């Protein structure tokens, strides 16, 4: 419950979550505690954190659905680097098959992005206003420019802010490797 | 307690004003509006979800279809109007009604079959301990301090005009008028296309409801208003949205708050406001007539305007007789005026007896309401 | 890619909490990597899945 | 880009292609004239793989529709559409004076119109990036949609080598005689252009549709009518992988690759499992995938009559079975389990075969979205029945002298008839020694 209340500091807010009945409660749980005998609660202590624990799990996903969509970008990256419509990649591969074929180049960079952008708009139309084509670019690796073209390049999806919680370091590593395949 | 522990929410006739009690304006207020999807797929904005609603809706309205759960004032199908009382108390709000009563609203003429209709619902779906149904003409007549009088509900919804004597009304003047603030904003729409300018996107349309009570502007006597525009006074106001459309007053400044009064703009031949005030106080009992011209009360969304108060004033005695003090009290909120005499009545010691629970539900089925 | 597309996005809506978002995902992300090429037990087939890769490109040429 | 141009011809090929149209417009969720729900975009994430690009909020059809009878492109404007359909460049007004019934008529049709049917083809792909290929919708009915088919497998074959060649031929019914009588010669001639100037055909026969039409659809006539609403269906589920989302076979070239052993012997069987629909109110219980793609592979729904006797010492190699839509498709692979333990059709040990599953997502409107579809495209080698029915006709008609200079007034002056026979009988010895 203490690491979800961090979580909507990387959405930062000041806010206690949703209602501000919750703080209204730290005011009402201090008198209570300080007027009796000298005993502390505790069969009672751990039913209103059920009260607590479902209001801002709920809500920590739905601070997200408001602004990240965190989720739909789980379904976004799968289309794009796990290949889950061939429409969208065979339409990239065409496109794409007169740059992979040559050598690459130290200005190999700056025509792939442009079919890539290009290759969203022969395709797709309908996710311009989703972030989804805003969150994607050129993966590129350490491999010497005397290749093929074709092994070196690979896509990826851009991550960043409370969105790249989910997307830790050591997944898309894993993803990279799924993709050559 | 229920003190500052009892919800207050206020189905408007549009807006649904949710909050606790204790405050003085509702926490969130916002149009009511559901979405229906008709093919599901990939979505887009904001994520996976069964049905956007509310202020989700509000902010996709060209992906969706919008449809009021309440409309006219009244609830037209009851299974969305869940829906929109479910997006009250868990978004928009955040509390289970279940430990804490409710306090939820009517139409001062919805039918029985529709009253014991919103009982059903609250105490078997939303499982409330207890809660009540008051009408909105008696607590927008609370905010404003008083327990008698009448109200001249003008909302986005039916024209209300109710005497209420002693916290009852008389059941022989509740007159039903046709004008609406829904309906001035459309007027709006299709004079502004006599200048020139001419709407086809719905977000334009949207800002044409705030313009309504923004810009606008109502001084005494239009008649002569419009006498000292043709001699060329200062009184046009030109908006500039960012985009070539223009939204300018001036010529049809005074033409929509003269169409409370005058209904022919419209093209109809029903009662304006005062008309409707008039003939609703002529079939009252003789006794307590002067007891509602000074207390008359405005109330709602369409008479917001700074200087409606004294339009109203200068313009009333002249119908009714002047051997009665009327005076009109204005108050300068008066939106949140129903929400703000639902808020009080939380806080009112004469109801921790009114209450209507499930036990008393138990007993008598959902005609407990009858009370 | 099928028995993994219904593992992720079906479970990701019964889950209210974040943590169960990742918890759902960390078993996800390390079967696919399994069952489609590298693990360390998967030796045996990834030799040939890529003994097939360079074949098929000299029966072409 | 995977644009098609669509290349209908013939009195009954104009017709199947017309009701194409229609069913994709409908099934899009889109106006025939524009636009009305954007709940077609985030539905069907591609409209365009047989249509041209938008910029009008229009979708123009890739057809081409040239027909010597002008009966057929006027029954649309005595039909109600004409919005979906432009009289300059999907249709001309009128192709051909001929009756028709000589296949040496749309022969010499095709060598004077020549001008402006390489005119309409570049009139409808001037918008092409990429060209996939040309499907030509012919009829083998009359000489009308016979006689020029032959042309245009050859020009099309030397002017665009690289391209898609697949027709979806009809045969008429070969139990009336009196609805093309020049039948035996015009589908001989056409033969010998599939099997060395084509790559891929769809056989589709008239005696095999009314075998369909006394067993679910109570039409003893042989429709004319209800004729286009059977064909339309099986070839916009041909390409559901290129127009809704795919994954491995995602065009139509990746399907039809798999399909084929090697050329003159390509001729498959289509199987499509709901022509009526009787899952309207026995959807709720939801159909389920496992007992539904056993009949994609049992003879209770193919379009092309054989014997019974056939289906034992003949033997399928390639198997097409296209499942949509939400069924649980994590048991799909479960229905493929049960086809083995069965043996709904004999596969050859000798080398490899395929029985190959895939799914896309269904319509964005309701009588296409729980409706449980199978699209089965069989390659039997048992297809050489209607082949040597239709040789068997043949030799028939050219010794009671119908034919012989009947058709030698224009094309023909030397014998070259033993020529179409020779050729017709390696084709069917090569189809019989694949399988072993």
């Amino acid at each position: 419950i203490g690491k979800s209340i961090n979580f909507l500091h990387q959405v930062c807010h000041d806010q206690t979550p949703a209602s501000k009945a919750m703080a209204v409660g730290k005011s009402a749980e201090s008198p209570k505690d300080a007027a009796e005998l000298f005993t502390d609660l505790e069969n009672a202590f751990q039913t209103k954190i059920d009260a607590a624990y479902f209001d801002t799990s709920k809500y920590l996903l739905d601070v997200l659905n408001k602004n990240y969509n965190l989720l739909e970008h789980m379904q976004a990256m799968r289309r794009y680097l796990l290949l889950g419509q061939g429409d969208f990649i065979r339409h990239l591969m065409d496109l794409l098959k007169p740059e992979l074929v040559r050598p690459a180049t130290t200005l190999y960079q700056h025509n792939l992005t442009g079919i890539l952008e290009t290759a969203v708009r022969a395709t797709n139309a309908q996710f311009d206003n989703p972030e989804i084509l805003k969150r994607l670019d050129v993966r590129l690796l350490e491999v010497s420019p005397g290749d093929t073209g074709w092994d070196v390049f690979s896509l990826d999806y851009h991550v960043d802010g409370p969105i790249a919680t989910v997307f830790t370091r050591e997944c898309m590593s894993h993803y990279l490797r799924v993709f050559n395949f | 307690e229920d003190d500052i522990a009892a919800l207050v929410v206020d189905n408007g006739s549009g807006m649904c004003k949710a909050g606790f009690a204790g405050d003085d304006a509702p926490r969130a207020v916002f149009p009511s509006i559901v979405g229906r999807p008709r093919h599901q797929g990939v979505m887009v904005g904001m994520g996976q979800k069964d049905s956007y609603v509310g202020d989700e809706a509000q902010s996709k309205r060209g992906i969706l279809t919008l449809k009021y759960p309440i409309e006219h004032g009244i609830v037209t199908n009851w299974d969305d109007m869940e829906k929109i009382w479910h997006h009250t108390f868990y978004n928009e709000l955040r509390v289970a009604p279940e430990e804490h009563p409710v306090l939820l609203t009517e139409a001062p003429l919805n039918p029985k079959a529709n009253r014991e209709k919103m009982t059903q619902i609250m105490f078997e779906t939303f499982n409330t301990p207890a809660m009540y149904v008051a009408i909105q003409a008696v607590l927008s007549l609370y905010a404003s301090g008083r327990t008698t009088g009448i109200v001249m509900d003008s909302g986005d919804g039916v024209t209300h005009t109710v005497p209420i004597y002693e916290g009852y009304a008389l059941p022989h003047a509740i007159l039903r008028l046709d004008l609406a603030g829904r309906d001035l904003t459309d007027y709006l729409m299709k004079i502004l296309t006599e200048r020139g300018y001419s709407f086809t996107t719905t977000a334009e349309r949207e800002i044409v409801r705030d313009i309504k009570e923004k810009l606008c502007y109502v001084a005494l006597d239009f008649e002569q208003e419009m006498a000292t525009a043709a001699s060329s006074s200062s009184l046009e106001k030109s908006y500039e949205l960012p985009d070539g459309q223009v939204i300018t007053i001036g010529n049809e400044r005074f033409r929509c708050p003269e169409a409370l009064f005058q209904p022919s703009f419209l093209g109809m031949e029903s009662c304006g406001i005062h008309e409707t005030t008039y003939n609703s106080i002529m079939k009252c009992d003789v006794d307590i007539r002067k007891d509602l011209y000074a207390n008359t009360v405005l109330s709602g969304g369409t008479t917001m305007y700074p200087g409606i108060a004294d339009r109203m004033q200068k313009e009333i005695t002249a119908l009714a007789p002047s051997t009665m003090k009327i005076k009109i009290i204005a108050p300068p909120e008066r939106k949140y005026s129903v929400w703000i005499g639902g808020s009080i009545l939380a806080s009112l010691s004469t109801f921790q007896q009114m209450w209507i629970s499930k036990q008393e539900y138990d007993e008598s089925g959902p005609s407990i309401v009858h009370r | 890619l099928e028995c993994s597309w219904d593992e992720l996005w079906n479970k990701v809506l019964k889950a209210q909490d974040l943590d169960h978002i990742i918890a759902a995902h960390d078993v996800f992300l390390d079967t696919i990597i399994s069952r489609c090429l590298l693990d360390s037990e998967s030796r045996a087939l990834l030799n040939q899945l890529r003994a097939v890769f360079d074949q098929i490109i000299e029966f072409q040429n | 880009p995977r644009e098609i141009i669509t290349l209908q011809l013939g009195q009954c090929g104009n017709q199947i292609g017309f009701e194409f149209w229609k069913q994709l417009c409908a099934e899009h969720g889109i106006s025939p004239e524009g636009i009305v729900e954007e709940f077609a975009t985030e539905g069907t994430d591609r409209k365009d793989v047989f249509f041209y690009q938008a910029d009008d909020e229009h979708y123009i059809p890739r057809a081409v529709l040239l027909d010597l009878e002008p009966r057929v492109i006027h029954s649309i404007l005595n039909s109600p559409y004409a919005n979906l359909y432009n009289p300059e460049n999907i249709y001309l007004s009128e192709h051909g004076g001929g009756a028709g019934n000589n296949w040496a008529s749309g022969f010499s049709q095709g060598e004077k119109i020549h001008e402006d049917i390489f005119d309409i083809i570049d009139r409808e792909a001037d918008g092409s990036d990429s060209l996939e290929g040309f499907v030509l919708c012919h009829s083998i009915a009359g000489g009308t949609g016979s006689g020029l088919g032959s042309y245009l497998l050859e020009r099309l074959n030397d002017r665009y080598p690289k391209k898609l060649v697949q027709t979806y031929s009809v045969f008429p019914n070969q139990d009336e005689m009196s609805h093309v009588v020049v039948q035996p010669y015009n589908s001989l001639l056409t033969l010998k252009r599939l099997t060395q100037n084509a790559d891929c055909v769809v056989v589709l026969d008239n005696t095999a549709l009314n075998r369909i039409a006394t067993d679910r659809l109570h039409i003893q006539n042989p429709s004319f009518s209800q004729i286009n609403q059977l064909v339309s269906t099986i070839m916009s589920a041909s390409t559901t992988t290129l127009r809704y989302p795919g994954y491995m076979n995602n065009d139509l070239i990746g399907l039809i690759a798999s399909l084929i052993p090697t050329p003159r012997l390509h001729f498959l069987m289509t199987g499509y499992t709901p022509l009526t629909t009787d899952q309207s109110v026995a959807s709720v219980r939801k159909t389920t995938v496992l007992d539904v793609m056993r009949r994609l592979l049992q003879p209770k729904n193919v379009m092309v009559s054989t014997g019974r006797d056939r289906q034992t010492n003949h033997c399928y190699i390639a198997i097409l079975n296209i499942i949509q839509g939400e069924v649980d498709p994590t048991q799909v692979h479960k229905s493929l389990q049960r086809i083995r333990e069965r043996k709904l059709a004999n596969f050859i040990p000798w080398g490899p075969a395929s029985i190959q599953v895939a799914l896309s997502r269904k319509s964005p409107y309701l009588p296409s979205a729980h409706r449980v579809s199978g699209l089965m495209m069989a390659n039997h080698t048992n297809i050489s029945s209607l082949f040597e029915r239709t040789c068997r006709q043949y030799d028939k008609l050219r010794k009671r002298e119908a034919f012989l200079e009947q058709f030698r007034k224009e094309d023909i002056f030397k014998d070259n008839f033993d020529e179409l026979d020779n050729s017709r009988e390696i084709v069917q010895q090569l189809i019989d020694e694949y399988h072993a």
